[PDB]
């Protein structure tokens, strides 16, 4: 199962 | 930024004239990801050529495996042509069976 | 031994071709098993190994959602990086992300991963402590500052320690007839009479899995790295791998050189002579 960015951008 | 594609051309099984096989053109250590690969038979472009493993590694460089079906022979010549922005002209690498 | 569930994600801007091409690739050891492609006919998470084909509908829609969620963040990220480096908006650029977990044999977590690179160079990485970051410019310290303030590592470190492990645990146990297999290398040495009057001894290793292997040449118990050319391990395309290593030896002194082959599939390391 993959990882989520969780809408936390750079 | 820009990294040069290393190329290996080789058969999946030990080559035997007469006996069917798979020819590989394995291209690695490159950047950017855009790359153009062609597998050539007697200078003519081979039509059914499969591309796979479109990804990258720990060090971030990219790689890819192109392959096609073939029967080694004593007169046929095979090669792989790679077009990539890190180099002026495309690089053609001929198959050397007992490398 | 140890195993791993790694995700390789790529986002490449294309000002002259449209929105960014976005892809996700999942792996269990050296075995790809899932793929997501922006440019497909109907982007969705797809099976790349038959052992994952035993997953329900919920699994393919959840991952597709997660991939779709992720791509939006990457589009943003790309543009933010543009600002950070003061670059034009015509140049194709790249953002890669590698996230995952290596677990030991006891089931415990050996190591957790979560890093990014921008245009092929390191950008920001979740240290092995899984609490603090590590950047290498002054643009990703902006990202370090930003994320450090927000408490990003906790959630990230919860996925690396929790879900990654269980899913790997499930994948490992469900792909045991492939994932769990060790094919030893078949090895042999070839002899190449060089025009210069000397010989090139080539040590081959074929049909091995996993891809991890060590090949060395020796001279009366002497590691000769000076004299040794080796190629990058490559795939045969059937699940197995190949590699070779060569040494130029004076003609007539061949007897004295030895190729050592170390692989997990080998009971004892092999030693070959021509």
């Amino acid at each position: 199962r993959g990882p989520g960015r969780a809408f936390v951008t750079i | 930024i820009q990294k040069t594609p290393q190329i290996q051309v080789y058969s999946r099984h030990p080559p035997e004239n007469g006996k069917p096989n798979i020819l590989n053109c394995y291209v690695t250590q490159f950047h950017p990801p855009h790359i153009e690969i062609q597998m050539l038979k007697n200078g003519k472009k081979i039509p059914k050529v499969e591309m796979s493993d479109m990804s990258f590694s720990k060090d971030w460089s990219f790689y890819i495996l192109a392959h096609t079906e073939f029967t080694p022979t004593e007169t046929d010549t095979y090669a792989c042509r790679v077009k990539h922005d890190s180099m002026a002209e495309p690089k053609t690498v001929y198959w050397d069976r007992d490398m | 031994g140890s195993h791993s569930l790694r995700y390789f994600v790529t986002a490449v801007s294309r000002p002259g071709f449209g929105e960014p091409r976005y892809m996700e690739v999942g792996y269990v050891d050296n075995t790809e098993f899932v793929r997501f492609d922006s440019d497909a006919e109907n982007p969705r998470y797809e099976p790349r190994a038959r052992w994952i084909e035993q997953e329900g509908p919920e699994y393919w829609e959840r991952e597709t959602r997660r991939a779709k969620g992720n791509e939006q963040s990457f589009r943003v990220d790309l543009r933010t990086a543009l600002r950070y480096y003061n670059q034009s908006a015509g140049g194709s650029h790249t953002l890669q992300w590698m996230a995952g977990c290596d677990v030991e044999s006891d089931g415990r977590l050996l190591r957790g991963y979560w890093q990014f690179a921008y245009d092929g160079c390191d950008y920001i990485a979740l240290n092995e402590d899984l609490k603090t970051w590590t950047a290498a410019d002054m643009a990703a310290q902006i990202t370090r500052r930003k994320w450090e303030q927000a408490g990003a590592a906790e959630r990230d470190r919860a996925y690396l320690e929790g879900e990654c492990v269980e899913w790997l645990r499930r994948y490992l146990k469900n792909g045991n007839a492939t994932l769990l297999r060790t094919d030893p290398p078949k090895a042999h040495v070839t002899h190449h009479r060089r025009p210069e009057g000397d010989v090139t001894l080539r040590c081959w290793a074929l049909g091995f899995y996993p891809a991890d292997i060590t090949l060395t040449w020796q001279l009366n118990g002497e590691e000769l790295t000076q004299e040794m050319e080796l190629v990058e391990t490559r795939p045969a395309g059937d699940g197995t791998f190949q590699k070779w290593a060569s040494v130029v030896v004076p003609l007539g002194k061949e007897q004295k050189y030895t190729c050592h082959v170390e692989h997990e599939g080998l009971p004892e390391p092999l030693t070959l002579r021509w």
